[PDB]
């Protein structure tokens, strides 16, 4: 029985009839070894998305690595609940959030100009000065025209089954 | 047995009795509203040909079914985080509420953040998070927006509410005392102010009782939350569903792939390969179609949940029902597991009285129609009041304007009209 | 991120384009240890055989199995597999094997 | 990127008609994915097996493009109902919906025309400059208890007056402005002042 895997110890108590485990997927979970009876467990060897963060190439070819939910162990390094960010630089300054990664962080390409990290924020802060009899109200406006658009159709496509299976 | 359809309940019509309500009730009603779904994503070529160069080298053949599967997946997560910004980031600045909370009676301790807490939710949102509950290239990616940062919008949100009342949608957060935020919330449904200013300790020891069933509700009733419980089931079971379709064998000798490539030559395991590509690929494509139609009822949710929050929260519905049962006073929003859940309070007439009734009443054959509310008769004396509370007050020419004579009005009495 | 996107131009965001796995650096190959030789010689090269009818089995366990004198000799005249592969074979375990 | 929405479902119409052409080229186990080359290859015994592969591989092909069209499609109707429910609620009427037709208090919208949409040009009321005035629910004059018809009563500290929510404008505060109700003795935080009576 072949595969590819971390073998571990275990403590999964095997029948002295059963040589093998298998998990919900139907992939061996674990072995019993073959010359000294013990159980090893078989996890696959660590794996995860990969993801580039980037500004356009119109722009510069410096990019990010983000290594999905993994640690930084395996693999200007900067861990984060979405992953292991490595070739940005962590800024303790807050901005708004341009190239999204995850979990609260965001980056961007800023400065001598290279991509950073940073926490995103959510808005100004802005204490109102409530009191029991004091009202506000305004005493000048201003007219503003503001744009929505929205879909109302897409194109119109037909397909010829038969000439597209069968031409 | 056949069901009923609630109790019978005639109406006692005449031609010349009205009812109107003498004493109300605020009510405070739970809306729950789906906002996300699990930003899963699956490695295509993991998933079917798993660290095996000859099921990769097979899977090749069919093109770009793999990586449409993988753009279609991109797209339903991206569109995650932009139903969740859309929902909870409505306002351009973080409000707070002052240290002091002198309002009016009202007690919303249990609504905003508590700051002992290591995350500042608030009592309802803690209780709301307390009831909603592989290596096959199957992954579950953080959304965008963490709980702490959900849980500071719906701070702001509220803070801006209880202190600005409208103010803060439209424009700048204006302050005013929360009374007189009451006091046009009152007006809007066509309740004269004096009836808040007069019964304000009342009605803020209906509002406590009301939020303290609210407690005790979310507290008490599992299934209140189950429409946010079962979009957690529904993706746990399709991934389930997923990890289960590889154990199936699609026709071929064997489901693991490694007990195939063991055991024949090229030439057979290549069918049988082909074989558990065809299956696993048809299983991939059933799951992303899946997760788009309910990524699309999702978003409609979300959209949905976004007009309620501006047509709600930030200002008042005059939408019959939009806003819970009754006569929309305001609403307040709170998070949760994957969805918004909005406390509503309402006014609801409670208590009336069988009065007499007539168009318009004669005086010196003018004809006088009330300016606001209706006319109304205990048996001796005609009053005016407004049509929503009875509050009867002397027929004057300051309640009253004219129009026409008594011979056209159908069903014209007649009274005096005190001229102050 | 460029072969991803089939493009020599990459827009400004975050794409995901492949997957980190740490390769295997050697193979680890484990048997129970025994040098016996599967009697292969005494089951094939006997002398008499039985009727169909009352074909005779014999049951082979614990033992090295050297199925490379069957496949290369060439005295058989049919030999086909079903279920598993000749070449395959000389590394595989199995539990019990009936001739 | 103003018009990032339009663009977009130009570009997705484009890319699954990209993907489906592109699918063209794909075997799906045939030894050619030219259909041609089959028949000037195979006779019809093994030719049709080769066929029966393409044939199947190009129709789930096709069933895959149908059904993202369907879905696309729902997508769209559904964002059409949104634009034709703003067309009606928002151009040939007034919006008293919050946020609806845009921040703000909803005055007046115009369509413009776009390429497969549509975009609303959104004229609305922003309230810009405040001050900070000293209020009052209820004024007291002979004991009654005086409440504004409309707006609410301001002091900048020496007067009262009465003046509308959503702009400064004092007027001075006179019986046909406000209506009594009930006495000092009911409202919580009820001042002193006069109320003239023309
Ligand atoms: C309300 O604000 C507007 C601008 O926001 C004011 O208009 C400006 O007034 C100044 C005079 O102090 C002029 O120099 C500017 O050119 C005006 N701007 C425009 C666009 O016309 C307006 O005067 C303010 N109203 C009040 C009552 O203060
Ligand atoms: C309107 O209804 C409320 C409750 O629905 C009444 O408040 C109660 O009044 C009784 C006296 O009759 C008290 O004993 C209760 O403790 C009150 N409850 C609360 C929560 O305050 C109120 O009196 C009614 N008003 C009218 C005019 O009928
Ligand atoms: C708002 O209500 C909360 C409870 O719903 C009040 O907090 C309680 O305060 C009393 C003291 O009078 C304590 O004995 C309770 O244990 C507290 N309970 C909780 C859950 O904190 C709070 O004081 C109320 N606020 C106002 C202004 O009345
Ligand atoms: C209808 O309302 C009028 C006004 O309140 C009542 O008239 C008053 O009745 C009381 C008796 O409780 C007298 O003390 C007042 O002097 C009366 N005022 C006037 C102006 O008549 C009348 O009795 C009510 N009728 C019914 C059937 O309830
Ligand atoms: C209300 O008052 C008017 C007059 O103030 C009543 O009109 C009278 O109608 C009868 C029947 O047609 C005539 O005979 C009288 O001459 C009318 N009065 C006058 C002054 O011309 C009317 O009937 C009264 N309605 C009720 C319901 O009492
Ligand atoms: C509040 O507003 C009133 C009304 O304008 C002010 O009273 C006027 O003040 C001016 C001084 O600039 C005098 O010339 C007027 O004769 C006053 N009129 C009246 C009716 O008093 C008052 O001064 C303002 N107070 C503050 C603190 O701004
Ligand atoms: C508003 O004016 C009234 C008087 O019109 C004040 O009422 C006085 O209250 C004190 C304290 O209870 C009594 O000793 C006086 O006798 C009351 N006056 C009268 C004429 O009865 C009231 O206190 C004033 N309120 C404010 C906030 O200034
Ligand atoms: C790239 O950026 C330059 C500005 O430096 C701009 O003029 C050009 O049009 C851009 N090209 C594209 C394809 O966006
Ligand atoms: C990574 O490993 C270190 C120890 O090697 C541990 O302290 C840290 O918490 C780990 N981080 C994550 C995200 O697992
Ligand atoms: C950011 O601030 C923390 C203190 O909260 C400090 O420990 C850290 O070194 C700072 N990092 C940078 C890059 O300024
Ligand atoms: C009003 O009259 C109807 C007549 O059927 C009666 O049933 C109802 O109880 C009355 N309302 C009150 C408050 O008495
Ligand atoms: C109400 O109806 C009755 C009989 O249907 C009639 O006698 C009476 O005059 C009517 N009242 C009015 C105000 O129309
Ligand atoms: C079979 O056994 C005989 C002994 O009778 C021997 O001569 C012959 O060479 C053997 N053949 C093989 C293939 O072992
Ligand atoms: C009202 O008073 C508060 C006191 O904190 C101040 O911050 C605010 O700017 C004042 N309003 C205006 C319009 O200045
Ligand atoms: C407003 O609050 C202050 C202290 O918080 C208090 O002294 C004052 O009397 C209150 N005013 C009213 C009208 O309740």
């Amino acid at each position: 029985l072949t595969g590819t895997g971390v073998l571990t110890e275990s403590n999964k108590k095997f029948l002295p009839f059963q040589q093998f485990g298998r998990d919900i997927a139907d992939t061996t979970d674990a072995v019993r070894d073959p010359q000294t009876l013990e159980i090893l467990d078989i996890t696959p060897c660590s794996f995860g998305g990969v993801s580039v963060i980037t500004p356009g190439t119109n722009t510069s070819n410096q990019v990010a690595v983000l290594y999905q939910d993994v640690n930084c162990t395996e693999v200007n390094v900067f861990q984060t609940r979405a992953g292991c960010l490595i070739g940005a630089e962590h800024v303790n300054n807050s901005y708004e959030c341009d190239i999204p990664i995850g979990a609260g962080i965001c980056a961007s390409y800023q400065t001598s100009q290279s991509i950073i990290a940073y926490t995103m924020s959510l808005g100004a802060e802005n204490s109102v000065a409530y009191s029991n009899n004091s009202i506000a109200i305004p005493t000048n406006f201003t007219i503003s025209v503001t744009t929505e658009i929205l879909p109302v159709s897409m194109t119109k496509t037909s397909v010829d089954c038969t000439m597209y299976i069968c031409g | 047995y056949t069901m009923s359809l609630g109790a019978e309940n005639s109406v006692a019509y005449s031609n010349n009795s009205i009812a109107i309500p003498t004493n109300f009730t605020i009510s405070v009603t739970t809306e729950i509203l789906p906002v996300s779904m699990t930003k899963t994503s699956v490695d295509c070529t993991m998933y079917i040909c798993g660290d095996s160069t000859e099921c990769s080298n097979l899977l090749l053949q069919y093109g770009s079914f793999c990586t449409q599967l993988n753009r279609a997946l991109t797209g339903i997560a991206v569109e995650q985080d932009k139903n969740t910004q859309e929902v909870f980031a409505q306002v351009k600045q973080i409000y707070k509420t002052p240290p002091i909370k002198d309002f009016g009676g009202f007690n919303f301790s249990q609504i905003l953040p508590d700051p002992s807490k290591p995350s500042k939710r608030s009592f309802i949102e803690d209780l709301l998070f307390n009831k909603v509950t592989k290596f096959n290239g199957l992954t579950v990616l953080p959304p965008l927006l963490t709980d702490e940062m959900i849980a500071q919008y719906t701070s702001a949100l509220l803070a801006g509410t209880i202190t600005s009342g409208w103010t803060f949608g439209a424009g700048a957060a204006l302050q005013i005392p929360f009374a007189m935020q009451m006091a046009y919330r009152f007006n809007g449904i066509g309740v004269t102010q004096n009836v808040l200013y007069e019964n304000q300790k009342l009605i803020a020891n209906q509002f406590n009782s009301a939020i303290g069933k609210i407690q005790d509700s979310l507290s008490s009733t599992a299934s209140a939350l189950g429409k946010l419980q079962d979009v957690v089931n529904q993706n746990a079971q399709a991934l389930n569903t997923l990890v289960k379709q590889l154990s199936s064998n699609f026709g071929a000798i064997s489901s693991v792939l490694n007990d195939i490539l063991s055991r024949l030559d090229p030439p057979e395991a290549e069918v049988q390969i082909d074989r558990l590509i065809t299956g696993r690929l048809q299983s991939l494509q059933t799951y992303v179609t899946q997760q788009l139609i309910r990524a699309a009822e999702i978003r409609a949710s979300a959209n949905l949940a976004a007009t309620k929050m501006s047509e709600c929260v930030l200002g008042q519905s005059k939408r019959v029902d939009f806003c819970g049962k009754g006569y929309h006073l305001m609403s307040f929003p709170q998070s949760a597991p994957h969805g918004v859940v909005f406390l509503h309070v309402t006014y609801v007439p409670a208590q009336e009285k069988n009065f007499t009734t007539a168009p318009a009443i004669c005086h010196d054959g003018k004809a006088h129609f009330p300016r606001e509310g209706v006319f109304v008769s205990n048996g001796t004396h005609w009053f005016v009041t407004q049509r929503n509370f009875y509050e009867p007050q002397i027929i004057t020419t300051d309640n009253t304007f004219v129009s026409g004579n008594c011979d056209v009005v159908i069903g014209i009495v007649n009274n005096t009209v005190y001229d102050p | 991120t460029k072969c991803t996107l089939k493009s020599f131009t990459v827009e400004k965001g975050i794409y995901q384009t492949s997957n980190f796995r740490v390769q295997p650096t050697e193979s680890i190959v484990r048997f129970p240890n025994i040098t016996n030789l599967c009697p292969f010689g005494e089951v094939f090269n006997a002398t008499r055989f039985a009727s169909v009818y009352a074909w005779n089995r014999k049951r082979i366990s614990n033992c090295v199995a050297d199925y490379s004198v069957l496949y290369n000799s060439a005295s058989f005249s049919t030999f086909k597999c079903y279920g598993v592969s000749p070449t395959k074979l000389n590394d595989l375990c199995f539990t019990n094997v009936y001739a």
